[PDB]
């Protein structure tokens, strides 16, 4: 089978991506790799990833305003500065220290990096010796600030202590101008703006503002209070006269505010999602911003009460319950995570996601219709929201809701929609035995409900839970019809067969039960897995039933043959997603990892088996005619293709 | 374990993204002792937010440290030692603290336990005259004499009743003449339990005579004042 | 100067926790397991597991930024055994290798007075 | 350092470049008596090849050791040291201790015969000769076969050894405590002895 | 009999 | 065919060696010679 991956691309350590100064271009920490993608309008695609250590981390990473070193401090107290465009890292060096915060310059010469224990170091960056090492104050700090301008001879160093005070060095001089002691908490934030003023982040409050000069002259300009803890804060020069400041504060809210005035200018969203931004890249030239958020995820926002988001894209889709197939075209993706809201992802690079968050609560379960446009999306909140999609332009309804009962809906499901679109009905399971069935309420299972299955002729229904039984009832009534009333020790998944008729059970134990929906007996039973299936599904020609697997693999037979057909074992550690598109077959699977494969068969291979067993047929016919008449060169090349050592050793006999 | 055959149960069906920022949703506290004490600056405590001032209040003052003597007075001979206490007010990440118990180090009561000699305790219940109710543990062992020919120095019940009571007199007159500042300055310099070997320097040959342990029992009504006086007023910034 | 820390580590007989607190043992700040460590269920007592625990909760500690540290042995305790583990001691190592500025180490292992009947027998409880 | 900027092609400015630890081991006197008899070869094996400052103080019957930042940079040298003294004062041999500071990988497992099984007076002395066996010849069976070292208190049983190691050692004293006869110790004793032979 | 330990500090720095 | 014919303090121990088969099933002179 072909095999499609894609892997998670800002995914497990917490240190924020850089860019430079252009938007084509970003480097992702992985839990060991950097990962540089090339990020172009539509031709996004991946230069290389660089593996230095699985065992250690990286503690920051940072990329000049160009596209030319990438600086990283892994676990160790040491930094690697690499050179981009050999792809390969110049040098290594240790700093006694761990570092957290890295400011290089607009101009690609200076870099520093600051850290744990107050004390930090500036370095040049084409060659990297420490230009000079400054003590700092006796603080861990929490951010850095440089003053570059191209042709001068003066650079400034805003150290920001995790207590309230700022000390500013001179460079050409290597001394600490000021150290202005005014915030309660963090500086996390910084900012050095032209005549001096400045402008300090402390993550209680406060925005700080400070008239300064190069000798003593330094006193408070002001202070500005958000209503926020500020993560990054800055200038934009929109409103050229009432300079803007920009603040990416805690609960995901980047404010245009005045310089004059403490009144806000522009919000941007009040995001459902409690999700700290972790930062904000600016470009403050194309007046474009990467607010660089927590659940791992960058929003292009281009600036001039709401901000209309100029993009979204993901970097992880880390846990994932549900694969789901949108669009009657089916190339969107329906993501039920751990997260709430369902991330729409397109089928092919970083691909950017569709959030839509209809609850608080991650989705518990999902499903969809075969003709596209009807979502169901059921939460670990007791909600059950169906949705109308719109396969014109990108519009996500959530105009139908079910209240549902009074548990977390674990499950939805859903036989068919009328032609009109009309939802009639859904069935919506529970942790409890809160189980249901709303229009636009049964009791059976003791245990926890573990798995739905609609029949396609809207008949039937069949439900497996932890208590080794799965319920089979008609769909219009709540009459129970019969029990599969047996197993080991559980039962995970159901699902019906409809040209095939039959029902597929992944129980709890490492094994799959076959039924005849006739006899309610056990057709068939199928063992070879080690430790959990989880998820048995029908492939699109109804023949190779497919069983995914929590031990990290997938295993597939035919109905009718009972003897496992194939094994794939892309995925590491378990797997939980899993999904097929019947128009082209195409089986999709997702681990616990953010990492996905796409699978089809080809019948090619059978092709190309045909093609070498004629090409075999007629060379050696050529080498027969040839050994009857001559032309032992041609001969002899046959035989050197075909391992004939007889008829060769012969050729040479002749010869 | 979490290996590949790691036989799965029901567990991590549904799970989270850690996106909570413990760390940087937290703030550092410093407490500090009562005047009593050297170092009174000693230990910083972490609140796990600031939007709830009133959780940081609850939470600081449902805090109960515990110190050692040695790090508290740079006299690292009182290493055995070890003293729990509270915050029990809060002043801008200045918390103040105050005493609530004591007890030694395990590896001291063990050395201390032989196998020659008898080991006697008292535990008295006592109140302050700061209405402290408390509970005091003490021990103390029969040594033998220089001129000691016997392997043993075991003595008379009779010796052990009367030491007892001698000794647990000595507790009531002390620490219902003191109040609780008083009680840990006299706590400090080990002076009560000489008092108590000059007494019982009559009945018999004693040794490692210790205070083992204190036990705060009840707690009077709350003094803000008395507590800012016994540790050792606040304007603003002008943010605008 | 330095900030210190609350490095409880528990030696279980067949686990390994190391929990590190912070001031009065109410802020957790982390906590860890041998056999999550090293995913087996026979290594779940195991001193590389006491390694590579003690190895990332000081990475967890520097990371909070807390420089020293006072260490809190445990066994289990009880009726059970009371005298901590051969993990214990590898953690400890560990530790001390990694380097955060031990402060002092204590065995704080809960010991009965005078406790109940065990899950042994009259004949005695293991082999 | 002098402080002067350089201004490079494209304006770039040019620079140029520019604590103890201590433990305390207490020692019973019982200890102390061979601690002073042989104390003479205790720190020649690690203030010369571990460079630790000690120090004992008979006043409180303890012992110090204090890493100096620029004399050592070693971060496990103070812990395997603090290894050394408990493994001697907690009662083996000054050789064994030695041989635990060579390697890293020895470790050491107390417990108690009320731990494992509660036994009364004159059972207990019956079990701690059946455990010693005749003049110590079935605790060296065991140390030999595990290549384990054995402290034989009261009721505190301390085994010196590898990870594994003293596990089976830990498995045959329990056995001895419940009442296992020698003879199918030995036999046992042999069997096991083979397999690690063997591997 | 001088034995370097009991007296005072007995290491390789000082004395 | 004429040619005539002819300890470490710290030691070095691996986790078979020495009991560490927690460290074996988890498993991770000639140049000196040179």
């Amino acid at each position: 089978y072909k095999g499609i991956s894609l892997n998670p691309i800002y995914a497990g350590s917490s240190a924020v991506a850089t860019v430079s100064e252009n938007g084509k271009i970003l480097a992702t920490p992985v839990l060991d790799e950097i990962n540089i993608i090339d990020l172009t309008p539509g031709s996004r695609k991946i230069l290389h990833k660089i593996s230095n250590e699985d065992e250690q981390e990286i503690t920051a990473l940072k990329l000049t305003p160009d596209g030319q070193y990438l600086t990283y401090v892994s676990q160790a107290q040491l930094l690697k500065i690499f050179h981009l465009k050999t792809g390969k890292v110049v040098r290594s060096m240790k700093i006694s220290s761990p570092s957290y915060i890295l400011d290089a310059d607009s101009t690609s010469t200076l870099l520093a990096v600051g850290g744990t224990d107050g004390s930090i170091i500036v370095v040049d960056i084409e060659n990297g010796y420490i230009t000079h090492s400054f003590k700092g104050h006796g603080g861990t700090i929490s951010s850095l600030k440089f003053y570059g301008q191209l042709n001068s001879k003066i650079w400034l160093l805003a150290s920001g202590d995790t207590n309230g005070m700022v000390k500013v060095w001179d460079l050409v001089k290597r001394k600490c101008l000021h150290t202005l002691q005014e915030h309660t908490s963090a500086v996390r934030g910084l900012d050095i703006i032209e005549v001096l003023n400045l402008l300090s982040g402390g993550r209680d409050d406060i925005i700080n503002l400070w008239d300064f000069n190069m000798k003593k002259k330094c006193k408070l300009l002001k202070t500005l209070p958000v209503n926020q803890q500020v993560e990054s804060c800055g200038f934009l020069k929109d409103g050229d006269g009432k300079r803007i400041i920009y603040t990416a504060g805690g609960d995901a809210i980047f404010q245009l505010i005045d310089s004059e005035s403490g009144s806000v200018l522009k919000r941007t969203n009040k995001p459902i999602e409690e999700l700290f931004i972790i930062g904000v890249l600016p470009i403050l030239s194309n007046s474009q911003m990467f607010l660089v958020l927590s659940d791992q995820t960058l929003q292009l926002i281009n600036v001039e009460d709401t901000i209309q988001v100029t993009s979204s894209i993901a970097g992880n889709h880390g846990i994932i319950a549900d694969m789901r197939y949108v669009g009657p075209e089916l190339n969107k993706l329906a993501l039920a995570t751990n997260s709430p809201s369902l991330r729409i992802i397109p089928v092919p690079l970083p691909l950017d996601v569709e959030i839509y968050e209809g609850h608080e609560d991650l989705l518990n379960s999902l499903d969809a219709t075969e003709d596209g446009l009807w979502i169901a999306t059921a939460s670990k909140d007791n909600t059950a929201i169906v949705w109308r999609y719109n396969e014109n332009s990108c519009k996500f309804d959530i105009y139908a809701k079910y209240i549902g009962h009074s548990a977390a809906v674990t499950a939805v499901g859903l036989p068919n929609i009328v032609s009109k679109g009309y939802p009639e009905f859904l069935l919506t399971a529970s942790n409890d035995l809160t189980i249901k069935k709303w229009i636009i309420t049964r009791h059976a299972h003791e245990k926890d409900i573990n798995a739905l299955s609609v029949s396609p002729n809207d008949s039937i229904f069949a439900t497996a839970s932890y208590d080794k039984t799965c319920k089979i009832w008609n769909l219009e009534n709540g009459e129970l019809e019969a029990t599969l009333a047996n197993h080991k020790r559980g039962l995970w998944d159901v699902s019906f067969c409809q040209y095939d008729k039959l029902l597929a059970t992944s129980s709890g134990d490492k094994t799959v039960k076959i039924w005849s929906l006739d006899t309610f007996s056990v057709m068939k039973t199928l063992e070879g897995h080690t430790n959990a299936v989880q998820r048995c599904s029908f492939i699109n020609k109804q023949k190779q039933l497919i069983s995914c697997g929590a031990d990290g693999l997938i295993k597939i037979w035919d109905c009718s043959s009972g003897e496992c057909l194939k094994t794939l074992d892309g995925h590491n550690n378990r797997l939980w997603a899993l999904s097929t598109m019947n128009d082209g077959d195409m089986i999709v699977s997702a681990d616990a990892d953010g990492v996905f494969q796409f699978w089809k068969d080809c019948e090619q291979e059978i092709e190309e088996e045909q093609e070498k067993a004629k090409l075999q047929v007629e060379q050696e016919q050529s080498l027969q005619n040839y050994m009857s008449k001559g032309d032992w060169t041609n001969a002899f090349l046959l035989a050197m293709t075909l391992d004939h050592p007889m008829r060769l050793f012969n050729v040479l006999k002749r010869a | 374990a979490v290996g590949k055959n790691k036989r799965l149960s029901k567990g991590k069906k549904g799970q989270k993204k850690r996106v909570v920022d413990p760390f940087t949703r937290k703030e550092w506290f410093d407490i500090k002792a009562p005047s009593t004490f050297e170092n009174r600056n000693v230990g910083k405590t972490l609140v796990n937010k600031s939007t709830g001032l009133k959780s940081a209040s609850d939470a600081l003052k449902g805090r109960v440290v515990e110190v050692c003597l040695a790090d508290l007075q740079g006299s690292e001979d009182h290493s055995f030692r070890k003293i729990k206490l509270r915050v029990d007010e809060v002043q801008g990440k200045n918390l103040l603290t105050n005493f609530h118990g004591m007890d030694f180090t395990t590896d001291k009561l063990r050395s201390m336990v032989r196998k020659w000699q008898t080991l006697i305790e008292a535990n008295v219940t006592v109140k302050t005259s700061d209405d402290y109710v408390l509970r005091i543990f003490a021990i103390a062992f029969t040594r033998k004499q220089a001129n000691q020919v016997k392997r043993h120095s075991y003595a008379q019940s009779s010796h052990i009743r009367a030491i007892r009571k001698v000794i647990s007199e000595i507790l009531t007159k002390e620490v219902q003449g003191s109040t609780l500042a008083q009680l840990t300055s006299k706590l400090i310099p080990e002076v009560i339990n000489k008092e108590i070997e000059n007494a019982t320097k009559d009945i018999f040959p004693l040794q490692n005579i210790h205070v083992r342990k204190v036990k705060l029992l009840k707690q009077p009504k709350f003094d803000v004042g008395a507590l800012m006086a016994l540790h050792g007023e606040e304007k603003g910034k002008k943010v605008t | 100067s330095q900030v210190f820390g609350v490095a409880r580590i528990y030696a279980s007989f067949n686990d390994t926790f190391v929990h590190v607190t912070d001031l009065s043992g109410k802020e957790t700040i982390a906590r860890v397991t041998g056999g999550m460590k090293v995913k087996a269920d026979r290594d779940e007592s195991s001193p590389y597991a006491a390694m590579l625990a003690a190895q990332d909760v000081a990475a967890k500690c520097k990371e909070v930024g807390i420089t020293a540290v006072h260490v809190k042995i445990r066994a289990t305790g009880g009726t059970r055994t009371k005298t901590p583990g051969p993990g214990g001691q590898a953690a400890l190592r560990a530790l001390a290798r990694s380097g955060l500025r031990i402060g002092r180490i204590e065995d704080v292992t809960p010991v009965p007075s005078d406790s109940t009947r065990k899950k042994g027998g009259r004949r005695g409880r293991r082999l | 350092e002098s402080k002067t900027v350089v201004v490079d092609d494209q304006g770039k400015p040019r620079f140029t470049s520019a604590k103890f630890e201590s433990r305390k081991i207490m020692v019973p006197p019982h200890r102390m008596t061979p601690l002073r008899n042989s104390w003479t070869k205790i720190y020649p094996p690690l203030v010369e090849h571990l460079k630790l400052q000690v120090r004992m103080n008979l006043k409180t019957k303890s012992v110090e050791l204090r890493t100096n930042p620029k004399f050592t940079t070693d971060p496990g040298a103070l812990q395997k040291g603090a290894d050394f003294i408990k493994a001697f004062t907690l009662g083996f041999d000054l050789d064994d201790s030695i041989a635990l500071l060579r390697l890293d990988d020895l470790y050491i497992e107390t417990f108690e015969v009320k731990d494992v099984k509660t036994l009364t007076g004159d059972h207990l002395s019956r079990a701690i000769g059946r455990i010693a066996g005749k003049d110590g010849k079935t605790k060296f069976a065991i140390e030999n076969a595990t290549r384990t070292r054995i402290v034989l208190a009261d009721s505190k049983i301390h085994i010196l050894g590898g990870f594994t190691h003293i596990r089976m050692a830990r498995e045959s004293v329990v056995s001895l405590i419940l009442g296992s006869p020698p003879g199918k110790v030995y036999g046992n004793l042999r069997t096991v002895a083979s397999r690690l032979k063997e591997r | 009999t001088t034995l370097p330990g009991w007296g005072e500090w007995a290491g390789a720095g000082s004395k | 065919r004429s040619k005539p014919k002819e300890l470490p303090f710290f030691l070095q121990l691996s986790g078979e060696k020495v009991g560490d088969e927690a460290s074996v099933r988890e498993g991770i002179h000639r140049r000196d010679q040179e």
